Protein backbone atom coordinates (compact mmCIF):
# COMPACT_ATOMS: atom_id res chain seq x y z
CA UNK A 1 0.00 0.00 0.00
CA UNK A 2 2.38 2.34 -0.79
CA UNK A 3 2.34 6.27 -0.57
CA UNK A 4 3.84 8.69 -2.51
CA UNK A 5 3.82 12.10 -0.74
CA UNK A 6 3.92 17.73 -3.61
CA UNK A 7 2.36 17.62 -7.02
CA UNK B 1 18.50 22.98 21.47
CA UNK B 2 18.09 19.28 19.86
CA UNK B 3 15.25 17.03 19.69
CA UNK B 4 14.92 13.38 19.08
CA UNK B 5 11.86 11.35 18.42
CA UNK B 6 11.15 7.61 17.68
CA UNK B 7 9.65 7.33 14.47
CA UNK B 8 7.20 3.79 13.78
CA UNK B 9 6.11 1.98 10.45
CA UNK B 10 2.40 2.29 9.81
CA UNK B 11 2.02 -1.31 9.20
CA UNK B 12 4.55 -4.55 8.67
CA UNK B 13 5.48 -3.34 5.11
CA UNK B 14 6.68 0.01 6.24
CA UNK B 15 4.50 1.76 3.77
CA UNK B 16 5.11 4.68 5.78
CA UNK B 17 6.18 6.04 9.19
CA UNK B 18 4.31 8.11 11.53
CA UNK B 19 6.34 10.33 14.41
CA UNK B 20 4.12 12.00 17.71
CA UNK B 21 4.15 15.61 17.63
CA UNK B 22 2.78 17.68 20.19
CA UNK B 23 0.81 20.93 19.21
CA UNK B 24 -0.55 23.40 21.36
CA UNK B 25 -0.89 23.85 24.97
CA UNK B 26 -1.82 21.64 26.77
CA UNK B 27 -0.45 19.84 23.93
CA UNK B 28 -2.27 17.40 21.76
CA UNK B 29 -0.41 15.03 20.74
CA UNK B 30 -0.77 13.67 16.93
CA UNK B 31 1.22 11.12 15.07
CA UNK B 32 2.65 12.39 11.78
CA UNK B 33 4.05 11.95 8.87
CA UNK B 34 7.33 13.24 8.20
CA UNK B 35 7.96 14.07 4.56
CA UNK B 36 11.00 15.73 2.95
CA UNK B 37 9.04 15.64 -0.29
CA UNK B 38 6.80 18.55 0.45
CA UNK B 39 6.56 21.83 2.98
CA UNK B 40 2.99 21.87 4.81
CA UNK B 41 2.57 20.91 8.37
CA UNK B 42 -1.28 20.24 7.93
CA UNK B 43 -3.42 18.19 10.30
CA UNK B 44 -6.59 16.47 10.89
CA UNK B 45 -8.89 18.88 12.87
CA UNK B 46 -11.97 20.11 14.44
CA UNK B 47 -12.78 21.76 11.28
CA UNK B 48 -12.21 18.83 9.62
CA UNK B 49 -15.74 17.72 7.64
CA UNK B 50 -17.35 14.84 9.57
CA UNK B 51 -17.91 12.66 7.23
CA UNK B 52 -14.27 12.63 6.20
CA UNK B 53 -12.44 11.74 9.52
CA UNK B 54 -12.19 7.84 10.00
CA UNK B 55 -10.04 7.29 13.05
CA UNK B 56 -7.35 9.99 13.50
CA UNK B 57 -6.33 12.31 15.97
CA UNK B 58 -8.02 15.35 15.47
CA UNK B 59 -6.40 19.02 16.24
CA UNK B 60 -8.76 21.22 18.57
CA UNK B 61 -7.49 24.95 17.72
CA UNK B 62 -9.92 26.76 20.41
CA UNK B 63 -8.69 24.08 23.24
CA UNK B 64 -5.31 25.59 22.66
CA UNK B 65 -4.57 28.72 24.59
CA UNK B 66 -1.34 29.30 22.27
CA UNK B 67 -3.49 28.71 18.91
CA UNK B 68 -3.77 32.35 17.03
CA UNK B 69 -6.22 31.99 13.64
CA UNK B 70 -3.38 33.28 10.97
CA UNK B 71 -6.07 35.69 9.75
CA UNK B 72 -6.77 35.72 5.30
CA UNK B 73 -4.64 32.59 4.99
CA UNK B 74 -5.41 29.06 3.20
CA UNK B 75 -3.60 26.45 1.56
CA UNK B 76 -4.12 23.66 -0.75
CA UNK B 77 -1.72 20.92 -1.50
CA UNK B 78 -1.70 17.90 -3.96
CA UNK B 79 0.57 15.08 -3.98
CA UNK B 80 1.74 12.67 -6.73
CA UNK B 81 -0.54 9.74 -5.30
CA UNK B 82 -3.41 12.19 -6.87
CA UNK B 83 -4.22 13.19 -3.20
CA UNK B 84 -5.33 16.44 -1.56
CA UNK B 85 -6.50 18.15 1.10
CA UNK B 86 -6.87 22.25 1.57
CA UNK B 87 -8.19 24.77 5.23
CA UNK B 88 -7.00 27.26 6.99
CA UNK B 89 -3.94 28.15 9.44
CA UNK B 90 -3.14 28.41 12.91
CA UNK B 91 -0.31 29.42 14.57
CA UNK B 92 0.83 27.22 17.37
CA UNK B 93 3.55 25.72 19.54
CA UNK B 94 4.85 23.05 18.33
CA UNK B 95 7.36 20.42 19.79
CA UNK B 96 9.06 16.82 18.23
CA UNK B 97 10.80 15.28 20.66
CA UNK B 98 11.49 17.95 22.94
CA UNK B 99 12.18 20.58 20.42
CA UNK B 100 9.84 23.54 20.35
CA UNK B 101 8.93 26.04 18.28
CA UNK B 102 6.46 29.27 19.23
CA UNK B 103 4.63 30.76 16.34
CA UNK B 104 4.74 27.40 13.82
CA UNK B 105 2.00 27.27 11.25
CA UNK B 106 -0.24 24.44 11.62
CA UNK B 107 -2.56 23.53 8.70
CA UNK B 108 -5.80 23.12 9.60
CA UNK B 109 -7.78 20.64 7.05
CA UNK B 110 -11.30 21.66 6.47
CA UNK B 111 -11.32 19.07 3.98
CA UNK B 112 -9.50 15.94 3.37
CA UNK B 113 -9.32 13.49 0.02
CA UNK B 114 -10.34 9.91 0.46
CA UNK B 115 -7.00 8.21 0.91
CA UNK B 116 -6.05 10.32 3.81
CA UNK B 117 -9.95 9.32 5.78
CA UNK B 118 -9.05 5.87 4.99
CA UNK B 119 -5.62 5.79 6.84
CA UNK B 120 -6.12 5.08 10.56
CA UNK B 121 -2.77 5.93 11.78
CA UNK B 122 -1.41 9.21 10.09
CA UNK B 123 -3.25 12.33 11.49
CA UNK B 124 -1.89 14.64 9.14
CA UNK B 125 1.88 15.89 7.67
CA UNK B 126 4.98 17.53 8.91
CA UNK B 127 6.58 18.56 5.82
CA UNK B 128 10.57 18.97 5.79
CA UNK B 129 11.14 20.45 2.19
CA UNK B 130 12.55 23.47 1.16
CA UNK B 131 10.07 26.31 2.38
CA UNK B 132 9.46 27.57 -1.20
CA UNK B 133 7.06 24.47 -1.93
CA UNK B 134 4.52 25.63 0.93
CA UNK B 135 1.01 26.04 0.02
CA UNK B 136 0.01 28.54 2.50
CA UNK B 137 -1.35 31.65 0.60
CA UNK B 138 -0.92 34.79 0.01
CA UNK B 139 2.27 34.53 2.24
CA UNK B 140 4.28 31.21 2.54
CA UNK B 141 5.12 29.51 5.77
CA UNK B 142 8.08 28.28 6.94
CA UNK B 143 8.25 24.56 7.50
CA UNK B 144 8.95 23.71 11.28
CA UNK B 145 12.62 22.81 10.52
CA UNK B 146 13.34 26.34 9.09
CA UNK B 147 12.04 28.19 12.07
CA UNK B 148 13.63 25.44 14.41
CA UNK B 149 17.47 26.17 12.61
CA UNK B 150 17.96 29.66 15.22
CA UNK B 151 17.77 27.46 18.48
CA UNK B 152 19.07 24.44 17.02
CA UNK B 153 22.74 23.20 18.73
CA UNK B 154 23.63 22.60 14.58
CA UNK B 155 21.13 23.35 11.37
CA UNK B 156 20.73 19.81 10.44
CA UNK B 157 18.34 16.42 10.82
CA UNK B 158 18.94 13.34 10.60
CA UNK B 159 16.13 10.15 9.46
CA UNK B 160 17.26 6.77 11.09
CA UNK B 161 14.08 4.52 9.44
CA UNK B 162 13.92 1.07 10.79
CA UNK B 163 13.41 -1.83 8.37
CA UNK B 164 10.54 -3.08 10.17
CA UNK B 165 11.32 -1.99 13.40
CA UNK B 166 11.12 1.89 15.01
CA UNK B 167 13.84 4.52 14.20
CA UNK B 168 14.17 8.12 14.92
CA UNK B 169 14.45 11.57 13.58
CA UNK B 170 16.93 13.62 15.23
CA UNK B 171 17.13 17.35 15.24
CA UNK B 172 20.14 19.48 15.76
CA UNK B 173 22.67 17.05 15.87
CA UNK B 174 24.71 13.70 14.39
CA UNK B 175 24.18 10.71 16.27
CA UNK B 176 27.89 9.19 15.99
CA UNK B 177 26.52 6.02 17.60
CA UNK B 178 23.67 5.60 14.90
CA UNK B 179 26.14 4.76 11.61
CA UNK B 180 29.34 2.78 10.89
CA UNK B 181 32.35 4.35 9.14
CA UNK B 182 32.04 8.16 7.97
CA UNK B 183 29.32 10.30 6.32
CA UNK B 184 29.80 11.17 2.83
CA UNK B 185 27.91 14.48 1.96
CA UNK B 186 26.52 15.67 -1.56
CA UNK B 187 25.31 18.10 -3.29
CA UNK B 188 21.86 19.59 -3.01
CA UNK B 189 19.83 21.70 -5.66
CA UNK B 190 17.18 23.65 -4.53
CA UNK B 191 16.27 24.48 -7.71
CA UNK B 192 12.90 22.63 -7.81
CA UNK B 193 12.50 23.02 -3.28
CA UNK B 194 12.93 19.45 -3.28
CA UNK B 195 16.05 17.77 -1.32
CA UNK B 196 17.13 16.92 -5.06
CA UNK B 197 20.84 15.23 -5.47
CA UNK B 198 22.81 13.10 -8.40
CA UNK B 199 23.66 9.49 -7.24
CA UNK B 200 26.97 8.81 -9.39
CA UNK B 201 26.13 5.40 -10.10
CA UNK B 202 24.61 2.10 -9.10
CA UNK B 203 25.62 -1.93 -8.93
CA UNK B 204 23.09 -4.55 -9.00
CA UNK B 205 24.47 -7.63 -6.53
CA UNK B 206 27.93 -8.70 -7.09
CA UNK B 207 28.13 -7.34 -9.88
CA UNK B 208 30.34 -4.05 -11.24
CA UNK B 209 29.37 -0.70 -10.35
CA UNK B 210 28.38 1.65 -13.86
CA UNK B 211 29.16 5.08 -13.64
CA UNK B 212 25.77 7.11 -14.49
CA UNK B 213 23.92 10.25 -12.90
CA UNK B 214 20.91 9.86 -11.12
CA UNK B 215 19.17 13.01 -10.37
CA UNK B 216 16.55 12.39 -7.50
CA UNK B 217 14.90 13.22 -4.38
CA UNK B 218 15.41 11.97 -1.05
CA UNK B 219 12.13 11.82 -0.30
CA UNK B 220 10.45 9.81 3.21
CA UNK B 221 7.04 10.21 2.47
CA UNK B 222 7.16 8.01 -0.46
CA UNK B 223 7.45 3.95 0.21
CA UNK B 224 9.77 2.99 -3.13
CA UNK B 225 12.76 3.36 -5.01
CA UNK B 226 11.78 4.72 -8.36
CA UNK B 227 14.47 4.53 -11.12
CA UNK B 228 14.97 5.05 -14.69
CA UNK B 229 13.58 2.71 -16.49
CA UNK B 230 16.37 0.67 -17.89
CA UNK B 231 18.26 1.13 -14.51
CA UNK B 232 15.31 -1.04 -13.00
CA UNK B 233 14.92 -3.35 -15.94
CA UNK B 234 18.78 -4.28 -15.45
CA UNK B 235 17.72 -5.23 -11.81
CA UNK B 236 15.10 -7.28 -12.38
CA UNK B 237 16.86 -9.03 -14.98
CA UNK B 238 18.94 -10.77 -11.99
CA UNK B 239 15.63 -12.14 -10.76
CA UNK B 240 14.30 -15.29 -12.65
CA UNK B 241 10.68 -15.40 -11.93
CA UNK B 242 10.80 -11.28 -12.57
CA UNK B 243 8.28 -9.72 -14.43
CA UNK B 244 6.52 -6.25 -14.87
CA UNK B 245 2.38 -6.85 -14.53
CA UNK B 246 0.72 -4.40 -16.06
CA UNK B 247 -2.10 -5.63 -13.48
CA UNK B 248 -0.92 -5.07 -10.64
CA UNK B 249 1.64 -1.94 -11.90
CA UNK B 250 5.23 -2.77 -11.58
CA UNK B 251 7.56 -5.54 -11.19
CA UNK B 252 6.41 -8.52 -9.11
CA UNK B 253 8.46 -11.80 -8.60
CA UNK B 254 8.04 -15.01 -6.65
CA UNK B 255 8.33 -14.39 -2.34
CA UNK B 256 10.55 -17.37 -2.37
CA UNK B 257 13.25 -15.41 -4.76
CA UNK B 258 16.53 -14.51 -2.68
CA UNK B 259 16.79 -10.77 -4.32
CA UNK B 260 20.43 -9.47 -5.05
CA UNK B 261 21.52 -6.41 -3.05
CA UNK B 262 21.48 -2.99 -5.14
CA UNK B 263 24.03 -0.13 -4.70
CA UNK B 264 23.81 3.68 -5.17
CA UNK B 265 26.56 5.79 -5.28
CA UNK B 266 27.05 9.02 -3.24
CA UNK B 267 29.96 10.80 -4.72
CA UNK B 268 32.79 8.36 -4.46
CA UNK B 269 30.98 6.00 -1.45
CA UNK B 270 28.47 2.73 -1.99
CA UNK B 271 25.34 2.47 -0.18
CA UNK B 272 24.31 -1.02 -0.22
CA UNK B 273 19.92 -1.99 0.15
CA UNK B 274 19.99 -5.63 1.19
CA UNK B 275 18.21 -7.90 -1.08
CA UNK B 276 15.40 -8.39 1.56
CA UNK B 277 14.67 -4.65 1.92
CA UNK B 278 13.71 -5.15 -2.04
CA UNK B 279 11.14 -7.78 -0.98
CA UNK B 280 8.16 -5.20 -0.71
CA UNK B 281 5.80 -8.14 0.45
CA UNK B 282 3.22 -10.38 -1.09
CA UNK B 283 0.59 -8.77 -3.16
CA UNK B 284 -2.25 -10.47 -1.26
CA UNK B 285 -1.82 -12.09 2.17
CA UNK B 286 -1.15 -16.06 1.00
CA UNK B 287 -0.04 -15.02 -2.55
CA UNK B 288 3.20 -16.56 -3.76
CA UNK B 289 3.77 -13.28 -6.09
CA UNK B 290 5.70 -10.44 -4.41
CA UNK B 291 5.76 -6.65 -5.12
CA UNK B 292 9.06 -5.21 -5.71
CA UNK B 293 10.86 -2.49 -3.49
CA UNK B 294 12.63 -0.93 -6.88
CA UNK B 295 10.29 0.17 -9.61
CA UNK B 296 10.08 2.26 -12.64
CA UNK B 297 10.28 6.34 -12.54
CA UNK B 298 9.34 6.81 -16.18
CA UNK B 299 5.41 7.28 -14.97
CA UNK B 300 6.59 10.11 -12.35
CA UNK B 301 8.95 11.99 -14.01
CA UNK B 302 11.47 11.95 -11.33
CA UNK B 303 13.68 9.51 -9.59
CA UNK B 304 13.02 9.23 -6.17
CA UNK B 305 14.93 7.76 -3.20
CA UNK B 306 12.15 6.67 -0.92
CA UNK B 307 12.25 4.59 2.11
CA UNK B 308 13.70 1.05 0.80
CA UNK B 309 16.72 3.25 0.01
CA UNK B 310 16.98 5.47 2.83
CA UNK B 311 15.96 3.22 5.46
CA UNK B 312 19.07 1.44 4.40
CA UNK B 313 21.77 4.32 5.31
CA UNK B 314 21.66 6.82 7.93
CA UNK B 315 20.80 10.01 6.11
CA UNK B 316 22.06 13.66 7.18
CA UNK B 317 19.91 16.56 6.07
CA UNK B 318 22.12 19.43 6.60
CA UNK B 319 20.22 22.95 6.55
CA UNK B 320 23.37 25.22 6.44
CA UNK B 321 22.92 28.74 3.81
CA UNK B 322 23.97 26.01 1.31
CA UNK B 323 22.25 22.73 2.27
CA UNK B 324 23.89 19.07 1.40
CA UNK B 325 22.72 15.31 2.30
CA UNK B 326 24.77 13.53 3.74
CA UNK B 327 24.85 9.32 3.85
CA UNK B 328 26.47 6.96 5.97
CA UNK B 329 26.18 3.26 6.14
CA UNK B 330 24.43 1.63 9.81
Amino acid sequence: HPFHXIH
Amino acid sequence: STGSATTTPIDSLDDAYITPVQIGTPAQTLNLDFDTGSSDLWVFSSETTASEVDGQTIYTPSKSTTAKLLSGATWSISYGDGSSSSGDVYTDTVSVGGLTVTGQAVESAKKVSSSFTEDSTIDGLLGLAFSTLNTVSPTQQKTFFDNAKASLDSPVFTADLGYHAPGTYNFGFIDTTAYTGSITYTAVSTKQGFWEWTSTGYAVGSGTFKSTSIDGIADTGTTLLYLPATVVSAYWAQVSGAKSSSSVGGYVFPCSATLPSFTFGVGSARIVIPGDYIDFGPISTGSSSCFGGIQSSAGIGINIFGDVALKAAFVVFNGATTPTLGFASK
